[PDB]
RNA sequence: AAGAACCUUACCUGGUCUUGACAUCCACGGAAGUUUUCAGAGAUGAGAAUGUGCCUUCGGGAACCGUGAGACAGGUGCUGCAUGGCUGUCGUCAGCUCGUGUUGUGAAAUGUUGGGUUAAGUCCCGCAACGAGCGCAACCCUUAUCCUUUGUUGCCAGCGGUCCGGCCGGGAACUCAAAGGAGACUGCCAGUGAUAAACUGGAGGAAGGUGGGGAUGACGUCAAGUCAUCAUGGCCCUUACGACCAGGGCUACACACGUGCUACAAUGGCGCAUACAAAGAGAAGCGACCUCGCGAGAGCAAGCGGACCUCAUAAAGUGCGUCGUAGUCCGGAUUGGAGUCUGCAACUCGACUCCAUGAAGUCGGAAUCGCUAGUAAUCGUGGAUCAGAAUGCCACGGUGAAUAC
């Protein structure tokens, strides 16, 4: 951003910001972890089978959101509910939001 | 045997010449054949005082012997006596007064031939041969460097087939010619036969 | 090739009256690379052929090759078992290089005194139909007309 | 007046050799032409690479020398002797004719 | 590399650059279109055996000075290919690197 | 008052002085008819001289070395194509849809080692 | 093997030498060295004249040479199936792997597969994979266009006069020349493609997509080739398998094969007049000029350890005259005399020019190789090896194609 950005090569500027926006939009939020989460809010289990398959393999709690089609079986606490409509997700996360931010008190 | 010498390919571009003297074609001949001989004589004689590499220059028909080491003082002895004891015994075959000197470094776990050296030192005394190439990788390694690999071929072990066995750590480019990649090869007799070891250290990329 | 699909290249014109068709001819004409030799016989030719026709240079060249231009060629083609030849129309600008090659190639033989006068008798027997560079079209029609059952 | 030629082998030192021996006569012996080219002789080697058949296979040497003339005009005294015993920046065959 | 072939060539050195490149009038002068037509060149193609078969430059091989090999010897270097190879990429000619155009 | 043009083409190198007055060529203390003008590619020299025509507007002393005939005459070419300058652009977008600017070096590749002459390998056979 | 007359030579016959030809130690006697005669194939034996310093521990020393024993030397003798190093090949083919994680009891798998693209596990995308290394590419050299310093033994457009030879004044514009930079990097536009990678086409540009060429050779395979270039484990000879020399052979020929040259002719052979190159070598060598011969070469003898001097006249090509499709003027093999050059010596066993001779051969069976561009094809030039000795090797340059459905 301030330093080197067009010192080498135009073509691998363009090539670096190409590398930055995969890497920011691959692992980008969770950049300032610094070490090992605590909870894993998860939107679906059958999709996303190989996440609780892993969080899982450590004591790390994966309560998540699972719908009719999901396995209810490594996960800590199961909610059942829709996990592609928007507006259904939307109202279970900003439950979750509310809950954790009053939680900083 | 398929590869390019690392040293060869790089004369010109980053690694410079061990001999740096301009003759003509009349004497140039004379003059490389008192280059090999004052070369394997120094080395016959220094063999136990770690000689890296002899730059052999000639500034207006005197020779200059530029040795670098890593152990100047059993080089030079006290009072300085083996210098000009070099000096002599140089001269004496070189035709013209010799000017040498000595030149240390204080990385020793960098250089080819001295790493080469301490392999073959270290075979004579009939240490494991893994043991031996996985100390030193790693002492070159926590000295400092980009990469190694070392590559031993002949006896090893007193077996009756060869088998040639070599141990990389780090990167090692041997087609890039702007990298400065230290590169020589030891012979070592045992009472089985010969062993070769040979060393790439890739001291830096420019 | 294979995975090139290149094109052909682009031959330099010809350094008398512009014309492609008759410098490629002058290409095909030429051992050991010399071009100035085949140029002087081609001259020669195309002179002897038009003053003894009544056309020009240009001109006569377009009868004769006409009538020793080929309409389809033979080539195998083997689709899964027997190996059986396949009449096929043949691209124009192979057809036209492939008439001046017979026209070369009978001109090769029948030694009469020189290349040039070999080469002006050549297109002066091909411009009526009679000389060998059409024996050999005739040749290729049937072997043709024959095997047409594969298609 | 003072024909100076010198060949070398490598020309990132022929160069500045020729720099330090140009300047070091024309700041007190000016009036001096400068590095001529000089074309470089090439001596090119084919050798075999293999002590044995497999003639095929052979490796090509070659060392470049590089000349350069200076061609000071007027024998002055800031200039005859300037040119001697000052041979350092070895590695380059130089040669004065009067 | 037969170290009695490498004496003997050393030998054939001495004695040829003692004997001849000293007396070689004796073949070069006396061997003339001139006055000397008569028994005199007679007598000087005699005596032209009285040093031995060796002292000849046509008997000096020219072996390689480290290894003393006689094929694929190189006069400007002195050396044989497989020992000029080895010193060059080794870095001990100068200018000798590897050509590419 | 005269314009230069430099031009090279395998191994040949000219130098074409370029001014205006007669038509004619003077190459090499010789005229273009017995220079090469009685050899075949008599006009690779005009051949840049019709898209802009030569007869009635200008002569050009020419010098050429190295080479050979066809290579000597390309760089005549050339030279007279790059030399054509004081008729900047505003002619050479023409001169250029039919070439004579493309440099077209395509030198001759070096003899490669265990070859014969860079391709021809050595008459291969398996026994 | 980048070059067998002797030499090289490691083989054979014959004559010899023996701690030995090559290297170190002890003791003894002699300066070393130089000229020369006899016998011999020579190795060798027997001799004859000369020479006596470098510093004085000065019972001699620092060298050299003659001899005796013992440690030893020497071996191109065997073992590449004991090895190092080096090399070829698959193959500049694009693949070979590792760390952590995950699946599997495990051998292992994933990564490295799959949709596209590329010369390329090149790139993009997806995906229990996330990354990395050796590879690819780039970095290196040369060529291709241009910019800057110097302008010579280089050049000379604009000028002075010319035996018009840049020969001479005169210049750093131009060619060439050795350095440092610019540029060519998918840089921009249109379309297609999953708005990605990328492909196609176009503008500028000398050059479009790795511009052309080269070096650079991945883990490993062939238990591949070399212990005859060299080093070395062990087996052996070590009054010999070691050592010196004269001659011979490696060049032998009932035959078979591989690699090239010469041709088989008229886009051509012969005689004459003509024009256009690059790259290189050179001092006990290249060797101007002049004289002699049809000639290879010889005699005198400048310049050059070199952008000046030499090698060194470039040939194909262009014009003229001849040859009429004949084994012919194509072809040049073999043969006898004589001569030139290197070398101590050219029979065995060199090259070269001339005199006479002229063969087979009239485009080549099955089968098989190279090449997609300045490449092929064709023509000539230089260099390493070398006293001399290439049609081979390496490199340079001239003309310069066809086809890729
Ligand atoms: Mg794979």
């Amino acid at each position: 951003q301030d330093g080197t950005f067009d010192k080498l090569t135009k073509k691998e500027a363009l090539m670096r910001t190409r590398e930055l926006e995969k890497l920011e939009n691959s692992l980008g939020g969770i950049k300032d972890m610094g070490g090992l989460p605590d909870a894993l809010f998860v939107i679906d289990a059958d999709h996303e089978h190989i996440a609780i398959k892993e969080a899982n393999n450590l004591g790390i709690p994966v309560f998540a959101i699972v719908d009719t089609n999901s396995d209810p079986d490594g996960v800590d606490f199961v909610i059942p509910g829709n996990d592609d409509a928007i507006r259904a997700v939307t109202l279970y996360l900003g439950a979750v939001a509310a809950t954790v931010r009053e939680g900083r008190s | 045997g398929q590869k390019v010498h690392p040293n060869g390919i790089r004369l010109g571009i980053v690694k410079p010449w061990n001999s740096t003297w301009f003759a003509n074609t009349k004497e140039f001949a004379d003059n490389l054949d008192s280059d090999f001989k004052v070369r394997q004589y120094l080395t016959k004689e220094l063999a136990k005082a770690s000689v890296s590499r002899i730059v052999i220059e000639r500034p207006a028909k005197s020779i200059r012997v530029t040795i670098h080491t890593a152990r100047p003082g059993i080089v030079i002895g006290k009072k300085g006596e083996d210098v000009e004891k070099l000096r002599k015994v140089v001269a004496d075959i070189a035709g013209v007064p010799a000017q040498i000197n000595i030149a240390e470094v204080r990385k020793p776990e960098l250089d080819a031939k001295l790493v080469a050296d301490s392999i073959t030192s270290q075979l004579e005394r009939r240490v494991m041969f893994r043991r031996a190439m996985k100390r030193a990788v790693q002492n070159a390694m926590r000295l400092g460097a980009k990469g190694i690999k070392v590559e031993v071929s002949g006896r090893l072990g007193g077996a009756e087939i060869a088998r040639t066995e070599w141990y990389r750590e780090g990167r090692v480019p041997l087609h890039t010619l702007r990298a400065d990649i230290d590169y020589n090869t030891s012979e070592a007799h045992t009472t089985y036969g010969v062993i070769g070891v040979k060393v790439w250290i890739f001291k830096g990329e420019i | 090739p294979r995975r090139r699909v290149i094109g052909q290249r682009k031959i330099l014109p010809d350094p008398k009256f512009g014309s492609e068709l008759l410098a490629k001819f002058v290409n095909i004409l030429m051992v050991d690379g010399k071009k100035s030799t085949a140029e002087s016989i081609v001259y020669s030719a195309l002179e002897t052929l038009a003053q003894r026709s009544g056309k020009s240079e240009l001109e006569a060249f377009e009868v004769a090759l006409e009538n020793v231009r080929p309409t389809v060629e033979v080539k195998s083609r083997r689709v899964g078992g027997s190996t059986y030849q396949v009449p096929v129309e043949v691209r124009p600008v192979r057809r036209n290089a492939l008439a001046m090659r017979w026209i070369v190639e009978a001109a090769r033989k029948r030694g009469d005194k020189s290349m040039a006068l070999r080469l002006a008798n050549e297109l002066s027997d091909a411009a009526e139909n009679k000389g060998t560079a059409v024996k050999k079209r005739e040749d290729v029609h049937r072997m043709a007309e024959a095997n047409k059952a594969f298609a | 007046r003072i024909r100076i030629r010198l060949k070398a082998f490598d020309h990132r030192l022929i160069d500045q050799a020729t720099a330090e021996i140009v300047e070091t006569a024309k700041r007190t012996g000016a009036q001096v032409r400068g590095p001529i080219p000089l074309p470089t002789r090439k001596e090119r080697f084919t050798v075999l690479i293999s002590p044995h058949v497999n003639k095929d296979a052979r490796d090509q040497y070659e060392i470049r020398t590089h000349l350069r003339l200076v061609d000071i005009v007027e024998p002055t005294e800031k200039t005859v002797d300037a040119l001697m015993r000052l041979d350092l920046a070895a590695g380059v065959d130089v040669q004065i004719s009067l | 590399a037969k170290q009695s072939m490498k004496a003997r060539e050393v030998k054939r050195v001495a004695l040829a650059d003692k004997y001849f490149a000293k007396r070689a009038e004796l073949k070069a002068i006396i061997s003339d279109v001139n006055a000397a037509s008569d028994e005199d060149r007679w007598n000087a193609v005699l005596k032209l055996q009285t040093l031995p078969r060796d002292s000849s430059p046509s008997r000096q091989r020219n072996r390689c000075r480290q290894t003393g090999r006689p094929h694929g010897f190189l006069r400007k270097f002195g050396l044989s290919r497989i020992k000029v190879r080895e010193a060059a990429m080794r870095g001990e000619i100068p200018g000798l690197k590897k050509a590419s155009w | 008052n005269q314009y230069y043009g430099t031009g090279r083409r395998k191994s040949s190198a000219a130098r074409v002085f370029i001014k205006p007055g007669n038509g004619k060529i003077v190459i090499n203390q010789r005229s273009l008819e017995q220079y090469f003008g009685r050899e075949t590619a008599r006009m690779v020299v005009r051949q840049p001289l019709e898209l802009v025509d030569m007869v009635e507007k200008l002569d050009l002393y020419i010098t050429v070395k190295g080479g050979g005939i066809s290579g000597q005459a390309g760089a005549i070419r050339h030279g007279i194509t790059r030399a054509l300058m004081e008729y900047d652009e505003s002619l050479r977008s023409e001169l250029r849809k039919a070439g004579f600017v493309t440099r077209d070096a395509r030198q001759v590749e070096r003899k490669k080692v265990g070859l014969r002459k860079a391709r021809r390998r050595p008459q291969f056979s398996k026994r």
